């Protein structure tokens, strides 16, 4: 099997805005997770071909990763903060669907998710 | 679950 194309990250047929909370999501929340010691499995789409995971895209139909999320934020792809948060949520659940309990990547996801939740508790005020 | 990804240098 081939890899699927990566998720869409630019769509100019969607209106664009910058908001306090979206900027914080990019420059603080994502930035903090991105530079964490456990970030790397989540920094790009899963390359099922190079990782020899023929089952990955049989199981995961809504792939998501922080590389995609970053690109979406840079492109003002999200109008609402919650759309971005949802993509983080999807990324974590995909990990818990595909990987077995006890696996290293599950530990890594749980630590990043706890940190994510902490950072989201600190979002600034809405316009 | 699928086949998984293997160790990532945390263990074990």
């Amino acid at each position: 099997s081939m890899n699927p194309p990566p998720p869409e990250t630019s769509n100019p047929n969607k209106p664009k805005r910058q908001t306090n909370q979206l900027q914080y999501l990019l420059r603080v929340v994502l930035k903090t997770l991105w530079k964490h010691q456990f970030a790397w499995p989540f920094q790009q789409p899963v390359d099922a071909v190079k990782l020899n995971l023929p089952d990955y895209y049989k199981i995961i139909k809504t792939p998501m990763d922080m590389g995609t999320i970053k690109k979406r934020l840079e492109n003002n792809y999200y109008w609402n903060a919650q759309e971005c948060i949802q993509d983080f949520n999807t990324m974590f659940t995909n990990c818990y669907i595909y990987n077995k309990p006890g696996d290293d990547i599950v530990l890594m996801a749980e630590a990043l998710e706890k940190l994510f939740l902490q950072k989201i508790n600190e979002l600034p005020t809405e316009e | 679950s699928g086949r998984g990804k293997g160790g990532k240098g945390l263990g074990y």
